[PDB]
RNA sequence: AGCUACCUAAGAACAGCUAAAAGAGCACACCCGUCUAUGUAGCAAAAUAGUGGGAAGAUUUAUAGGUAGAGGCGACAAACCU
RNA sequence: CUCGAUGUUGGAUCAGGACAUCCCGAUGGUGCAGCCGCUAUUAAAGGUUCGUUUGUUCAACGAUUAAAGUCCUACGUGAUCUGAGUUCAGACCGGAGUAAUCCAGGUCGGUUUCUAUCUACUUUCAAAUUCCUCCCUGUACGAAAGGACAAGAGAAAUAAGGCCUACUUCACAAAGCGCCUUCCCCCGUAAAUGAUAUCAUCUCAACUUAGUAUACCCACACCCACCCAAGAACAGGGUUUG
C-alpha cells in the first residue's frame, strides 16, 4: 500500500495540530515549601530530594571505608553521628558512622 | 481439627457473604446427612437414591481419586475396576439425592490427586464392592499408604513424569529411563517453590470458618 | 484480557522476572533504601514485606531459612535479615517498607520510585505532609468536631 | 463422545463382535443430528468389513455428575429392530439407559451388571 | 483553579473526624427511611391488569447449585438487594413516553466523588448517593413516594423476571472470539493468515456494507436475560435467587424486572403491589421464600420411590 | 580464472560407536542444501531457525600457478568464466 | 476499455443479492379414499450434512437429512490465505521432424512482493427456526392392506445472547467440551350480503368475514493521584480503600 496522493498542508495541519496532538498544560505543579522549588503534588520535591541522597552517598562512603569489603554487612543497627555528636543510651551496640560536618537541621537525631 | 476442603472457599474477589451464606446451607445438608473425613485414597461407599435403578437405590464404591470444587457444588471422584472395565463417578457431596456416605477405609496418599491409576496396572484401581469397613481408632493419625504404584507402557493419559504434576506415587524407575527422565525436567521450575506473593495463606480464613461451624452446631 | 492478573509481565519471562525482583530485593536489604522504575519497586513491594515475615519466623526455621537462601543472593545478609532487619519489626505486624515516587528518570524519562525498610540509619526522605491543623480550613473543622462533642454529651 | 471415526469396545457376546479382524470395529455415523454420541445414541459402525448399527453404553468422556464415566467407548451391537445382536452383556452399563426401556427393553434385558 | 479532592487540605485530625462524620450521617439517612408507611406514602392500590410495577437494583453475588425434587441440578445466580430506594416520579405527561417512570437506586457510594448538581438532588432527597440509577416504566396505579426503601421480598418464588446488567468486558478483539469466524488452517501452506476475517464484502460494490463483522471492542454492553424463574428469596440478607446466569461480573449491579415476556403477563396478581412494604407487614415473613419444587437444605435426602 | 568450472605443484583436516576387505552403517567437526516456516528496501542483491543429504572419500579444504570470449572450461544443467 | 500489467482454475475464509422455491408456511387442481405423489398460485424471514474418489470444477459412490435448491456477484472474494491444477527455464515416455525443436497427449520437479495515503466499514438488532417422541389413535379414511390432520404435552438440535456452580482446559482469571435464556406478523385464496344484468354473482361495485410492539439505554465530580471484573491510547467504574 502506498499513498494515492500527496497530503495537502492544510490536511496535514489539521491533523497536526489536533488537540489531542497538543501538549496538555498540567495543574499540580506547585512549589515545595522547604526549598521553594518546585514540584508536583504527588511526586517528591527534585530539589530536597537530591539534597537527601547527597548526603545519603556520603554516609554510605562511609559504611564503605569501615567495612571495608565486600559480603561484611553487619548484624547489628547503625547510626550516623556528626561532628560534636556522641553516642546516646539507646545507640551502645550499634556500629556508628561518623560524618566529619555538622548534623543537618533536616536530619534529626531521632 | 479436620476441616472439609469444600469449605475454604479460592482466591478470587467473591464477598465474603456470598461464602457465609453457602456454608449455611452446607451445614444444614450435613445436619440431615453426615458427611465424614475422607481423603484422595480412602476406599469410600456412595449410596444414592435413583430412579431408575433396581430398587431405586445405587451403592458405588470406589477409592476417592479427586476432591475438587467449593461450596455446595463441591465433588469427589470414585474410580473402582467391575468386571475388568474401568469406571469412576463424580459425586456431588451435597447432591440430596446421596443417602449416605460410609467411609471404608480411610486412609491418605502420597498424592493429593489419583487420576495417574487411570494409567496404573489395573490391580490398583481394583477394590472388592462388598469389602467390609476398616474401624478407624479415636484420636489416631490418618494413615498414610506409601504405595508407590507400576504403571501401564506409555503414553499415558497425562504426562505425569512432568514437574507440574509433583507425583510421588509412582515407580517411575521401572517405566522410564533417565534420559526419559532428564527431559522432563526440562520444564521443571524452580524458582516457583519461592515466589512468595503466590502463596496463599487461609489460616485466618479457617479460624473464621471454624467459629461458623460452631456456632452452627451450639444452637 | 487480563482480568484478575495480578503480577507484572517483566525481564524476559518469568524465571527472569523473580530474578529481576531478587537483584532489587538484595539491593534493598544491603542500602536499606534504593530507587528504581516505578513498576519494579511496585512489583518488587510485595515481595519485601514478605521476606520480613519470613525473618520473624526466625533462623532456626528451615523453611524461612530456605526462603532467604533464595532470595538474598549476597550471602552476609541472610544474618542481616534475621538479626537486624526482623528484630527491628517484631512490634509490627505489616508497613515494614514505604514507597514514593520520585521524578522520572533522566535518560528514558522513566517513572521512577524510592522504596526503603522503615526504621534504616539514613536521612529522611521529604515525605509529604498532611496540612497543619492550625489552618484555617482544618480550624473550622476542629471547631465543628468539639461543637459536637459538646453536644453528643447531652 | 463417539464421534466417525472412534475405534470402539463392543461389549456385548456376538459372534461378529467378538471374532477377531484386522480393522478395529470403527464408528462410520453417529445417528444424531450435531454427529456427537453419548450413552443411548445409536451410531453405525464399520466393523469385519460390514455395517452394523450399535448403542452406546459407555465412554471416556466426562459425562454430568453422578453418572459413571468408563475407561473405554463401549457399544452393543443392535439390528435395526432395536434388537440385541448377542445375548449377555458382562461389562457394567449405565443405570441411566433403564430410562429408555421403550426403546431398549430387549438390550436391557441381556445387560448383567448395572452401574 | 488547581483541582482539589476532598480530603487535600485536611490535617492528620481532620481526617478520620470527617470520615466517621461523613458515614454516620449516611447511616442515619438510611435509617430514616425504613417506615415508609408511617410517613405518609402514596396511595396504595389494588393490582388489575395491565398494570405494570416498579423492580430493583441488586448486586450479582455469584453462582450456587440447587437441586429440585425432581433430582434436577439447577444452578442460580444471587443477587443482593443493596439499599435499592425510589428516588424520583415522572408522570406520563411528562415523560414524554407512554408511560409514567420511577427512578430507583441501587448500590451507596461516595459523597467524596460524585458531581455537586448529584449531591444537590441527593441532599434533597435525604439520601446517600447510589451507584447506579435506572428507570421503571409503570403504570399510574403502581407509583411509590421517592424515598421509598426497596427490599428482595418485592419478588417471590415461581415468579419470572428479566435482568439487565453490562457484559464482561474483554477490549478488542479478533473476529475469532467476537463473532466465531472460522479462521484459516494451521498448517497446509498458511501464510500469516490464521485468525483474520478473509474477505469482507464482494467485488463488485466497491465498499464495505454498514453492519459488517469486523474486529472491534467486545462486551461491556447492556444485554438482557429474559424470563429467568425465582427459585429462592432470602428475607434476612435480601438475596434473589434466579435460575441460570446474569449478565456481568461478581459485585456489578443489575436490573431485576418483572418478566415481560408473554407467557408471563398478568402473573403479578399475587405479587406485592405496588411493591413490598416490610414494616407493614404484619406477620413477618421467614428467612427463605422457597419455589415449592426446590429441595431445601435441612429437607430430607430424595428418595425416588 | 583473488568468484566460479576444470587442471598442475606442494600442503592440511576428518571425534567417538559399529563393523571390520569398504566410494560400509550410526554419528560430531566439516561439506552440502531435502522439506517447512520466517524474512521479501531483509540481518542477507539468496539470509535465519528447524528438519535434512554426505561425512576415509569420485571427500572437504588453505597456498601458489595454468586455460580467455570466433575462446575457455563442463560427471551437458546450454552449467560456470568477479 | 485496459498489453508504461484489469495476474491466478478449483479450494479456504466471509459471504451481498435474485427467486425461476430444495426444505419449512398458506393455497387451487388432481386419473386427490387414506398414506404418499403429481401439478399450479403465493411466500426469499429461517435453513439447506459429513465422508471415499478425482487438482478438479463436474460426476460416481457410502452414510445421512425437513432439505441436502438454481443462479448472479470481475467464472464474488489471492495488497486475506492456499497453489493440487495451470502455464517459463530441468527431465521422461509415445508420436512428429534430417536435425535444431515440437505435440488442449501423458509424467516427475519447479521464488505467490507490498509498512494502508483516500473511500468504505468495524456491538444494525433484545421478537427463532426446525426435527423428533408421546398423545390424539390404530382414531378419521379404507373391502382389506394399511393409516393421518388446525390441537395437547414433552424432549432435542441448530442459530442468536450471556455466564463459570459444578465438570473440563485451567486456576485471584480466561475458556468449552459445560451451563443458562430466547417473545409478532404476512394474503394464495375460501366464504356471506349484493347491484350493473330486480334470478344469480366473494366485488378492480358499494360492502361483511377468515384477516393484520414491548424491552434496553437515560443523573453529572476532581479530572492530582491510586485501584479496577473498564481499557491499545483516550474514555469508563471505585476510592466514606489518599
Ligand atoms: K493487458
Ligand atoms: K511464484
Ligand atoms: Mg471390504
Ligand atoms: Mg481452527
Ligand atoms: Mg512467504
Ligand atoms: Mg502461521
Ligand atoms: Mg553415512
Ligand atoms: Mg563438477
Ligand atoms: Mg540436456
Ligand atoms: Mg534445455
Ligand atoms: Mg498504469
Ligand atoms: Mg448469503
Ligand atoms: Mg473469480
Ligand atoms: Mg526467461
Ligand atoms: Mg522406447
Ligand atoms: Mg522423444
Ligand atoms: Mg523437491
Ligand atoms: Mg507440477
Ligand atoms: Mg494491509
Amino acid at each position: 500500500a502506498a499513498p494515492k496522493n500527496r497530503r495537502t498542508i492544510e490536511v496535514n495541519r489539521c491533523r497536526r495540530r489536533n488537540p489531542q496532538k497538543l501538549i496538555k498544560v498540567k495543574n499540580n505543579i506547585d512549589v515545595c515549601p522547604e526549598c521553594g522549588h518546585l514540584k508536583q503534588k504527588h511526586v517528591l520535591c527534585a530539589y530536597c530530594y537530591e539534597k537527601v541522597c547527597k548526603e545519603t552517598a556520603e554516609i554510605r562512603r562511609q559504611i564503605g571505608k569501615q567495612e571495608g569489603g565486600p559480603f561484611k554487612a553487619p548484624t547489628i543497627e547503625t547510626v550516623v553521628l556528626y561532628t560534636g555528636e556522641t553516642p546516646s543510651e539507646q545507640d551502645q551496640g550499634k556500629r556508628i558512622i561518623e560524618r566529619d560536618r555538622k548534623r543537618p537541621s533536616w536530619f534529626t537525631q531521632n | 481439627r479436620f476441616l472439609s476442603p469444600e469449605f475454604i472457599p479460592r482466591r478470587g474477589r467473591t464477598d465474603p457473604l456470598k461464602f457465609q451464606i453457602e456454608r449455611k446451607d452446607m451445614l444444614e445438608r450435613r445436619k440431615v446427612l453426615h458427611i465424614p473425613e475422607f481423603y484422595v485414597g480412602s476406599i469410600l461407599r456412595v449410596t444414592t437414591a435413583d430412579p431408575y435403578a433396581s430398587g431405586k437405590i445405587s451403592q458405588f464404591l470406589g477409592i476417592c481419586i479427586q476432591r475438587s470444587g467449593r461450596g455446595l457444588g463441591a465433588t469427589f471422584i470414585l474410580r473402582n475396576v467391575i468386571e475388568g472395565q474401568g469406571v469412576e463417578i463424580c459425586f456431588e457431596l451435597y447432591n440430596p439425592r446421596v443417602q449416605e456416605i460410609q467411609v471404608v477405609k480411610l486412609e491418605k496418599r502420597l498424592d493429593d490427586s489419583l487420576l495417574y491409576l487411570r494409567d496404573a496396572l489395573p490391580e490398583y484401581s481394583t477394590f472388592d464392592v462388598n469389602m467390609k469397613p476398616v474401624v478407624q481408632e479415636p484420636n489416631q493419625k490418618v494413615p498414610v499408604n506409601e504405595l508407590k504404584v507400576k504403571m501401564k507402557p506409555k503414553p499415558w493419559s497425562k504426562r505425569w513424569e512432568r514437574p507440574n504434576f509433583n507425583i510421588k506415587g509412582i515407580r517411575f524407575d521401572l517405566c522410564l529411563t533417565e534420559q526419559q527422565m532428564k527431559e522432563a525436567q526440562k520444564w521443571n521450575q524452580p524458582w516457583l517453590e519461592f515466589d512468595m506473593m503466590r502463596e496463599y495463606d487461609t489460616s485466618k480464613i479457617e479460624a473464621a470458618i471454624w467459629k461458623e461451624i460452631e456456632a452452627s452446631k451450639r444452637s | 484480557i487480563s482480568h484478575g492478573r495480578v503480577f507484572r509481565r517483566m525481564g524476559l519471562g518469568p524465571e527472569s522476572r523473580i530474578h529481576l525482583l531478587r537483584n532489587l530485593l538484595t539491593g534493598l536489604v544491603r542500602h536499606e533504601r534504593i530507587e528504581a522504575p516505578w513498576a519494579r519497586v511496585d512489583e518488587m513491594r510485595g515481595y519485601a514485606e514478605k521476606l520480613i515475615d519470613y525473618g520473624k519466623l526466625g533462623d532456626t526455621n528451615e523453611r524461612a531459612m530456605r526462603m532467604a537462601d533464595f532470595w538474598l543472593t549476597e550471602k552476609d545478609l541472610i544474618p542481616k535479615l534475621f538479626q537486624v532487619l526482623a528484630p527491628r519489626y517484631k512490634d509490627q505486624t505489616g508497613g515494614y517498607t514505604r514507597m514514593l515516587q520520585i521524578p522520572n528518570r533522566s535518560l528514558d524519562r522513566a517513572k521512577m520510585a524510592v522504596i526503603e525498610y522503615k526504621g534504616n540509619c539514613l536521612p529522611p526522605l521529604p515525605l509529604p505532609r498532611r496540612d497543619s491543623h492550625l489552618t484555617l480550613l482544618n480550624q473550622l473543622l476542629q471547631g465543628l468536631r468539639q461543637d459536637l462533642r459538646q453536644s453528643q454529651e447531652a | 463422545a463417539i464421534q466417525k471415526m472412534t475405534r470402539v469396545r463392543v461389549v456385548d457376546n456376538s459372534a461378529l463382535g467378538n471374532s477377531p479382524y484386522h480393522r478395529a470395529p470403527r464408528c462410520i455415523h453417529v445417528y444424531k443430528k450435531n454427529g456427537v454420541g453419548k450413552v443411548g445414541d445409536q451410531i453405525l459402525l464399520a466393523i469385519k468389513g460390514q455395517k452394523k448399527k450399535a448403542l452406546i453404553v459407555g465412554h471416556c468422556m466426562p459425562g454430568p455428575r453422578m453418572t459413571p464415566r468408563f475407561d473405554s467407548n463401549n457399544v452393543v451391537l443392535i439390528e435395526d429392530n432395536g434388537n440385541p445382536v448377542g445375548t449377555r452383556i458382562k461389562t457394567p452399563i449405565p443405570t441411566s439407559l433403564r430410562k429408555r426401556e421403550g426403546e431398549y427393553s430387549k438390550v436391557l434385558a441381556i445387560a448383567q451388571n448395572f452401574v | 483553579k488547581s483541582g482539589t479532592w476532598w480530603d487535600e487540605h485536611l490535617s492528620e485530625e481532620n481526617v478520620p473526624f470527617i470520615k466517621q462524620l461523613v458515614s454516620d450521617e449516611d447511616k442515619a439517612q438510611l435509617a430514616s427511611k425504613l417506615c415508609p408507611l408511617k410517613d405518609e406514602p402514596w396511595p396504595i392500590h389494588p393490582w388489575e391488569p395491565g398494570s405494570f410495577r416498579v423492580g430493583l437494583i441488586a448486586l450479582k453475588l455469584g453462582m450456587m447449585p440447587l437441586w429440585t425434587k425432581d433430582g434436577q441440578k439447577h444452578v442460580v445466580t444471587l443477587l443482593q438487594v443493596q439499599d435499592c430506594h425510589v428516588l424520583k416520579y415522572t408522570s406520563k405527561e411528562n415523560c414524554n413516553g407512554k408511560m409514567a417512570t420511577l427512578s430507583v437506586g441501587g448500590k451507596t457510594v461516595s459523597r467524596f466523588r460524585k458531581a455537586t448538581s448529584i449531591l444537590e438532588f441527593y441532599r434533597e432527597l435525604g439520601l446517600p448517593p447510589k451507584q447506579t440509577v435506572k428507570i421503571f416504566n409503570i403504570t399510574d396505579n403502581a407509583a411509590i413516594k421517592p424515598g421509598t426503601p426497596l427490599y428482595a421480598a418485592h419478588f417471590r418464588p415461581g415468579q419470572y423476571v428479566d435482568v439487565t446488567a453490562k457484559t464482561i468486558g474483554k477490549g478488542f478483539q479478533g473476529v475469532m472470539k467476537r463473532w466465531g469466524f472460522k479462521g484459516q488452517p494451521a498448517t497446509h501452506g498458511q501464510t500469516k493468515t490464521h485468525r483474520r476475517p478473509g474477505a469482507v464484502a464482494t467485488g463488485d460494490i466497491g465498499r464495505v456494507w454498514p453492519g459488517t463483522k469486523m474486529p472491534g471492542k467486545m462486551g461491556n454492553i447492556y444485554r438482557t436475560e429474559y424470563g429467568l424463574k425465582v427459585w429462592r428469596i432470602n428475607t434476612k440478607h435480601n438475596i434473589i435467587y434466579v435460575n441460570g446466569s446474569v449478565p456481568g461480573h461478581k459485585n456489578c449491579l443489575v436490573k431485576v424486572k418483572d418478566s415481560k415476556l408473554p407467557a408471563y403477563k398478568d402473573l403479578g396478581k399475587n405479587l406485592p403491589f405496588p411493591t413490598y412494604f416490610p414494616d407493614g407487614d404484619e406477620e413477618e415473613l421467614p428467612e427463605d421464600l422457597y419455589d415449592e419444587n426446590v429441595c431445601q437444605p435441612g429437607a430430607p435426602s430424595i428418595t425416588f420411590a
